[PDB]
RNA sequence: GUGAACAGCCUCUAGUUGAUAGAAUAAUGUAGAUAAGGGAAGUCGGCAAAAUAGAUCCGUAACUUCGGGAUAAGGAUUGGC
RNA sequence: UAUCUGGUUGAUCCUGCCAGUAGUCAUAUGCUUGUCUCAAAGAUUAAGCCAUGCAUGUCUAAGUAUAAGCAAUACAGUGAAACUGCGAAUGGCUCAUUAAAUCAGUUAUCGUUUAUUUGAUAGUUCCCUACAUGGUAUAACUGUGGUAAUUCUAGAGCUAAUACAUGCUUAAAAUCUCAGAUGUAUUUAUUAGAUUGAUGAUUCAUAAUAACUUUUCGAAUCGCAUGGCCUUGUGCUGGCGAUGGUUCAUUCAAAUUUCUGCCCUAUCAACUUUCGAUGGUAGGAUAGUGGCCUACCAUGGUUUCAACGGGUAACGGGGAAUAAGGGUUCGAUUCCGGAGAGGGAGCCUGAGAAACGGCUACCA
RNA sequence: UUUACUUUGAAAAAAUUAGAGUGUUCAAAGCAGGCGUAUUGCUCGAAUAUAUUAGCAUGGAAUAAUAGAAUAGGACG
RNA sequence: GCCCGUCGCUAGUACCGAUUGAAUGGCUUAGUGAGGCCUCAGGAUCUGCGGA
C-alpha cells in the first residue's frame, strides 16, 4: 500500500520475523490464513505487501457471525466503506411491505478493490471501531 | 471514575445519547502509568476478578530480546529517541509499549564475545563450529562502537510492570534510523 | 444485577420438574455444578416430588445428611445438587439405583436399575483437548475432565465411563445408524438411530433420527446423545423407549385397559 | 471525649478519614472507612484527661503504682512461646509444666489449663507422611498412566 | 525610530534656550495624582473622576426601512528567544 | 361472538353525529349486603416527607477457647465474647429516568472476567528448625478513663490461628550449557504445531528455546479411628475425611455483541464535527474488543426508506380487555429483562457493587 | 448472478390462551389421582396446539425484480 | 311564516398583554470548585541501614 511504512511506526505483522542471518528467497515473510466459511483468501491478500492488522486473511481478526450482503454507498474513508442493506418490512395490517435500508459501516482489506456500487459480502468480527463489525469477505463486483 | 462505556460517545448518526445506567464499575478506566526511568518503582492493581496489575512507575532495566541468536538479555535502558503516537512521550522520557530505547548493549557484547568472540565492534573449538554464523548487520554491529543499542519496547508497562523489548534489526532498524535522521 | 442470583421463582423453574404452582414462591435454585441449570434434576426434587420418600424439603435435608443418598457413586449431601442427564442415584437404604433418563415426554424419569449397570455411566464428550504438559483429555456432559483418552474419541462420541475409577472402559462413535438419544429440543427424550448429519459449516449442525416405528425427525446436534447401536442400547431403556406416541395412540393405549 | 491522635500535630480536633489499621476508629463493615474528628497530638488546656506512661522512675512511690501490681492474666499458649517465657530448651517436653488456672468454683478446682499450639505432635508427623505419601504415590500414577498411553501411541503408530 | 499613521514619545539638520529673580515649603488655592472597606448611600442630576480602550481569534440579541443595529453584548490571546 | 334501536321532517329517503345497548382481573362512588371457595389492594396524584419497631446474619466431629461461664495432669463436653472464614451484590420494593435506549427473538466471544459447584491437576523450591519458625500482634479479657449524647473510643497489661509474616524435607529417571540449569506462575522474543491434535477459520490447544519477575503457587492447617511391620524405640509405614491451594475444564454467572422490530410530532430538514463526530496508525486504559481515552493523520458519519430535534399523564416483554375476519385499546402491577434507592457525583471491600437497611463530598 | 416470495423443519421460558384426562360434594379452580384391602402395595398422569416479524436450515422456481456477448476486452477446448 | 347584524343585560371560556414577569428541568458557553481515586512528595512514632 504505496510504501507500507508510510506511518509513524513500523508497519509489520505481528511474530513474523524476517531473520536477516538467514538467505532466503523473499527475505519479507507473510503470513496469511485461511479465512473459512468456504471464502477463498485473494492472490492479493496472499502477495500483498499491506499490513492492515484488521484483515480477514494477513490480519489478526476472524470471521465467525453473521454473514451479509450489502451494496457499496460509500469509499470514502481509509480501508473502510459504508455498505446499504435494502430489505423490505411486512407491516401485517396492511398485509404490505415498506422498503427500508440499514447502512453497516465495513472494514475493507487491501487486498480488495472496491467502488460504489460493487455488491459485497461481509462477515462478522470482533468490533475494530465504534462502528465496524463486519469485513469484506468477497468483494463480488456485481 | 473513567468509564469506557459508550452511552456516552454519541451515536453514528451525531444524536446525543440519554443518559440511564449511571457509571458501572465493570466498565471503569484507570490513570495511565506513564513510565518514567530509573529507580524501580512498581506498584500493585487489584484488578477485575481479584487478579494483579502492575503499574511500573520509573523503570530502570528491561529484558530485550536479538532474535537474531536467541538471548534475551536483562539490560539497562539509556533513553527513549522516538515515539510513534506522542513525541512529548521522548522529551519526557516515558516507558511505554513500541517506544524507541537505547539499551546498554553490554550484556549483548559480553554474550556475543563468550559465544563466538570475533571482536564484534571493539570448548576452546566451538567458535570453529560457529564462526560462519558470526556475520551480523552493519548497522546493527555499528552501535556497539558507541555502546547504544536501538531497541523497541514490547511489553506494556503500564500493565505487566515490565519493560521488555527487542533488539531493532533489519527493515524496522532501518526505518527508525531514517525517521531519527529526519527528526534529529 | 450487581452479582449472581440465589434464588429461583416458582413458573421460572423448568416445567420438566412438573412443580405444584401453588405450593410456595420458590422452587429449588440448582446449585453449581456437572450438568446445568435448566437440563439438571434438583435432588429435593427427585427425592420429595418423583419418589414421594420425603415429604418437604426439611425431610429432603434429613435424608440427605444422613448419607443415603449417593449420586455417581458419591455421597452428595448437597439438597439442591444438579443431578443430570444419565446420572446414576442409588439409595443403599431401600437398597436401589435409578438411571436419570428422559421420559418420552421429556421429564425426568424415575429408571429403576440394577447394581451391574449401576456401576457404569455414559457420557457424550463435549470437547477433546490437549491439557497441560501435552496431555490430551476429553470433557464430558456431565463437566467430567478424563485424561489420556483412546486417541480415536472425538467430539460428539458417547464415551462409558467406570464410575469407580472415573475412567474410559469403551467408546461408542457418532457415525450414521447408532442409536441416539434427544437430549433436548421439541424431540427429548425420543430414541432412534442416526440416518444424515448436514455439517453447516459456521452454523449449527443437524442430524436426521429415525426411530424403531420408522419416524424421521430432524435435530441439532447439541442434543442428540448417542447410547449404542441399534437395538443394542449401552443403557437400560425406560419404559417407552422413546416411541413418541400421538395423542390419539396415547388415548387408545390408555382406553386398552377397561 | 475526643480522643487524640498520634500524629496530627495540632492543638485543636479536626475530621479525618479513618482506616481499618488506625486508632480512634473500629470499622463496622470491611472496607469501611468513616470520617471521625480526632484531637491533635499537642497537649494543650483543651485536655479533660492526659495519659501517661511512666519509663523512669525515682524517689518515694505513689500508691496503686508500684505498691500494686497486677499480674498478666494469661500466660503463654504456643509451644516455643511457653520454651521462651520459661527458660527451657527445644528437648524440653514442654507439655510437663504449664500454667495451670485452679477455678474454686464446685469444691473441685479443676485445673484449667491452655491447649498448646504448634505442638510437635504424632498427629501432625502422621498427618505430613500421608501428604507426602499421596504426593509420591500421585506423581508415581501419573507416570505410569503417561508411560501407558505412550505405549499406546506408539503400537497405534506402529500400524503403518 | 516606534507605530496603521502628517497621532503621541525620542532623535538628526536648523533654530532657540526667551518669558523678573533669589530663599523657604504655613493655611487656602490652581494644575496633576493616589487611597483600606463600602460602591452613588453624595447630588437637582454620577457633575467630576474612574472604569473601557490597540491588534488577532471566537462570539454577537431585540428590532429593522433588510442597508443596518455591530466594536452590539460577551470571551480569549499578545513579551522575549 | 358476522344483529342494531331513538333523535333533524307535516311526512320521505339520505348524510351525519348525538343518545341508547353490551363487555372491561377498570377505576372511583352511592345504596344494600345472609352463606362457602378464591383473594386484588397507596400504581395513577407526590421516585412526596417520614415518628416508632422489625426486615442480615451465620459454628460443624472437623479454624482460634484458661469466660476468673456452666455443667459429672494440655485442653477433650457445652460454650457467651472476640479473632478468623463466609454472607451481607441474593431477596423484597418501585417504575422516576429511558424512544434504537431498554426490551423481544436471534447471534458472537477466534474479544473477555468468573467466588462458588463438579472433574482433573503440583517428586523439581534449599545458597545449621522440619519431631514444625517469628511477634515484626493483637482482638476478646483484666484494669485506668474522656464525652450531654452515637453500634464513639484512648491509655496500660496478657494470649492464640486455616489471621499476619516466614520457611525445609520427596531421591530416582531425565536433556542442555560450560558443576549448574530444567515444576508451575509472570513478561518478552524466537521455534514447532506439517501435507505431529482441533476448528468453517487462527499467531488455537500444546510443546520447545533464551531470558525476566517491588515474588505467584507448590498445606508449618483440622476431626475421627487406630492398624501393619518392627533394630518394640521420641521407630518406619499407614485409613476415612474436613479445610485450603496453582492451572485447566465445568457450572452458577457477568460484560460487551450480530441481525430485525418501538407511540405522537415537519407549528422539528438538515444533523454530527473546535470540546471525538466517522475512519486509519501507535499508545494508554480495561478483565477484555472498541474513539473507551490520548497523540498524529484523513474528512468523514446520519438523513424525506424521516435523520436530528421535541412530546409521552412512555420502563420493555410474556401478556390483558374486546373481538366473524381484519383490528382497537391496555400492559405501574404475581414471571423474565432493565433501572433506582431524596438528587447528583466519587469510591472502599469484595469473585461479583459504582452497593446506598456500605462509606465520602456537595445539594435539598 | 443477486433477490423477493412460498413449502417444510428446528426455534420463539414458564405462567396466561385453546385443549385431553381427572365427581375439588358441583363450580371457579387444582394437577390431581385410581385399584381391590387388614397388604408390610400396585398403578395411570401432570399431554397436545399456537404465536408466522426478524434470524437459521430446507424443497419449489410460477409471479415480480436483477446480470450477462455489441467498438466483442465474449464462450469452449 | 321565517329570519340577520349592531347595540343593551347576565354568565362562562380561551386569547393578547407592560412587568428587560416568575419558577422548574434538560442541554450548553465561560468561570469557581468539595470529595474520593491515581500520583510527586512528606515523615508523627512503631521498629528490627533498612522496613511499616
Ligand atoms: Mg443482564
Ligand atoms: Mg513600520
Ligand atoms: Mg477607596
Ligand atoms: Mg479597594
Ligand atoms: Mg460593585
Ligand atoms: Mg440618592
Ligand atoms: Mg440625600
Ligand atoms: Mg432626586
Ligand atoms: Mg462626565
Ligand atoms: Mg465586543
Ligand atoms: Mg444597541
Ligand atoms: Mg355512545
Ligand atoms: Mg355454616
Ligand atoms: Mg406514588
Ligand atoms: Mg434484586
Ligand atoms: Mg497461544
Ligand atoms: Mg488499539
Ligand atoms: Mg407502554
Ligand atoms: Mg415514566
Ligand atoms: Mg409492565
Ligand atoms: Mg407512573
Ligand atoms: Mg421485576
Ligand atoms: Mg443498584
Ligand atoms: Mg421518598
Ligand atoms: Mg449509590
Ligand atoms: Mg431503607
Ligand atoms: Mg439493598
Amino acid at each position: 500500500e504505496l510504501t507500507v511504512q508510510s506511518e509513524r511506526a513500523f508497519q509489520k505483522q505481528p511474530h513474523i520475523f524476517n531473520n536477516p542471518k538467514v538467505k532466503t528467497s523473499k527475505r519479507t515473510k507473510r503470513w496469511y490464513k485461511n479465512a473459512g466459511l468456504g471464502f477463498k483468501t485473494p492472490k492479493t491478500a496472499i502477495e500483498g505487501s499491506y499490513i492492515d492488522k484488521k484483515c480477514p486473511f494477513t490480519g489478526l481478526v476472524s470471521i465467525r457471525g453473521k454473514i451479509l450482503t450489502g451494496t457499496v454507498v460509500s469509499t470514502k474513508m481509509h480501508r473502510t466503506i459504508v455498505i446499504r442493506r435494502a430489505y423490505l418490512h411486512y407491516i401485517p395490517k396492511y398485509n404490505r411491505y415498506e422498503k427500508r435500508h440499514k447502512n453497516v459501516p465495513v472494514h475493507v482489506s487491501p487486498a480488495f478493490r472496491v467502488q460504489v456500487g460493487d455488491i459485497v459480502t461481509v462477515g462478522q468480527c470482533r468490533p475494530i471501531s465504534k462502528t465496524v463489525r463486519f469485513n469484506v469477505v468477497k468483494v463480488s463486483a456485481a | 471514575g473513567i468509564s469506557r462505556d459508550s452511552r456516552h460517545k454519541r451515536s453514528a448518526t451525531g444524536a446525543k445519547r440519554a443518559q440511564f445506567r449511571k457509571k458501572r464499575k465493570f466498565e471503569l478506566g484507570r490513570q495511565p502509568a506513564n513510565t518514567k526511568i530509573g529507580a524501580k518503582r512498581i506498584h500493585s492493581v487489584r484488578t477485575r476478578g481479584g487478579n494483579k496489575k502492575y503499574r511500573a512507575l520509573r523503570i530502570e532495566t528491561g529484558n530485550f530480546s536479538w532474535a537474531s541468536e536467541g538471548i534475551s538479555k536483562k539490560t539497562r535502558i539509556a533513553g527513549v529517541v522516538y515515539h510513534p503516537s506522542n513525541n512529548e512521550l521522548v522529551r519526557t522520557n516515558t516507558l511505554t509499549k513500541a517506544a524507541i530505547v537505547q539499551i546498554d548493549a553490554t550484556p549483548f557484547r559480553q554474550w556475543f564475545e563468550a559465544h563466538y568472540g570475533q571482536t564484534l565492534g571493539k570448548a576452546e573449538r566451538k567458535w570453529a563450529a560457529r564462526a560462519a554464523s558470526a556475520k551480523i548487520e552493519s548497522s546493527v554491529e555499528s552501535q556497539f562502537s558507541a555502546g547504544r543499542l536501538y531497541a523497541c519496547i514490547s511489553s506494556r508497562p503500564g500493565q505487566s510492570g515490565r519493560c521488555d523489548g527487542y533488539i531493532l534489526e533489519g527493515e524496522e532498524l532501518a526505518f527508525y534510523l531514517r525517521r531519527l535522521t529526519a527528526k534529529k | 444485577a450487581r452479582g449472581p442470583k440465589k434464588h429461583l421463582k416458582r413458573l421460572a423453574a423448568p416445567h420438566h420438574w412438573l412443580l405444584d404452582k401453588l405450593s410456595g414462591c420458590y422452587a429449588p435454585r440448582p446449585s453449581a455444578g456437572p450438568h446445568k441449570l435448566r437440563e439438571s434434576l434438583p435432588l429435593i426434587v427427585f427425592l420429595r416430588n418423583r419418589l414421594k420418600y420425603a415429604l418437604n424439603g426439611r425431610e429432603v435435608k434429613a435424608i440427605l445428611m444422613q448419607r443415603h443418598v449417593k449420586v455417581d457413586g458419591k455421597v452428595r449431601t448437597d439438597t439442591t445438587y444438579p443431578a443430570g442427564f444419565m446420572d446414576v442415584i442409588t439409595l443403599d437404604a431401600t437398597n436401589e439405583n435409578f438411571r436419570l433418563v428422559y421420559d418420552v415426554k421429556g421429564r425426568f424419569a424415575v429408571h429403576r436399575i440394577t447394581d451391574e449397570e449401576a456401576s457404569y455411566k455414559l457420557g457424550k464428550v463435549k470437547k477433546v483437548q490437549l491439557g497441560k504438559k501435552g496431555v490430551p483429555y476429553v470433557v464430558t456432559h456431565d463437566g467430567r475432565t478424563i485424561r489420556y483418552p483412546d486417541p480415536n474419541i472425538k467430539v460428539n462420541d458417547t464415551v462409558k465411563i467406570d464410575l469407580a475409577s472415573g475412567k474410559i472402559t469403551d467408546f461408542i462413535k457418532f457415525d450414521a445408524g447408532k442409536l441416539v438419544y434427544v437430549t433436548g429440543g421439541r424431540n427429548l427424550g425420543r430414541i432412534g438411530t442416526i440416518v444424515h448429519k448436514e455439517r453447516h459449516d459456521g452454523g449449527f449442525d443437524l442430524v436426521h433420527i429415525k426411530d424403531s416405528l420408522d419416524n424421521t425427525f430432524v435435530t441439532r446436534l447439541n442434543n442428540v446423545f448417542v447410547i449404542g447401536e441399534q437395538g443394542k442400547p449401552y443403557i437400560s431403556l425406560p419404559k417407552g423407549k422413546g416411541i413418541k406416541l400421538s395423542i390419539a395412540e396415547e388415548r387408545d393405549r390408555r382406553r386398552a385397559q377397561q | 471525649g475526643f480522643p487524640m491522635k498520634q500524629g496530627v500535630l495540632l492543638p485543636t480536633r479536626i475530621k479525618l478519614l479513618l482506616t481499618k489499621n488506625v486508632s480512634c476508629y473500629r470499622p463496622r463493615r470491611d472496607g469501611e472507612r468513616k470520617r471521625k474528628s480526632v484531637r491533635g497530638a499537642i497537649v494543650g488546656p483543651d485536655l479533660a484527661v492526659l495519659a501517661l506512661v511512666i519509663v523512669k522512675k525515682g524517689e518515694q512511690e505513689l500508691e496503686g503504682l508500684t505498691d500494686t501490681t497486677v499480674p498478666k492474666r494469661l500466660g503463654p499458649k504456643r509451644a516455643n512461646n511457653i520454651r521462651k517465657f520459661f527458660g527451657l530448651s527445644k528437648e524440653d517436653d514442654v507439655r510437663d509444666f504449664v500454667i495451670r488456672r485452679e477455678v474454686t468454683k464446685g469444691e473441685k478446682t479443676y485445673t484449667k489449663a491452655p491447649k498448646i499450639q504448634r505442638l510437635v505432635t504424632p498427629q501432625r508427623l502422621q498427618r505430613k507422611r500421608h501428604q507426602r505419601a499421596l504426593k509420591v504415590r500421585n506423581a508415581q500414577a501419573q507416570r505410569e498412566a503417561a508411560a501407558e498411553y505412550a505405549q499406546l501411541l506408539a503400537k497405534r503408530l506402529s500400524e503403518r
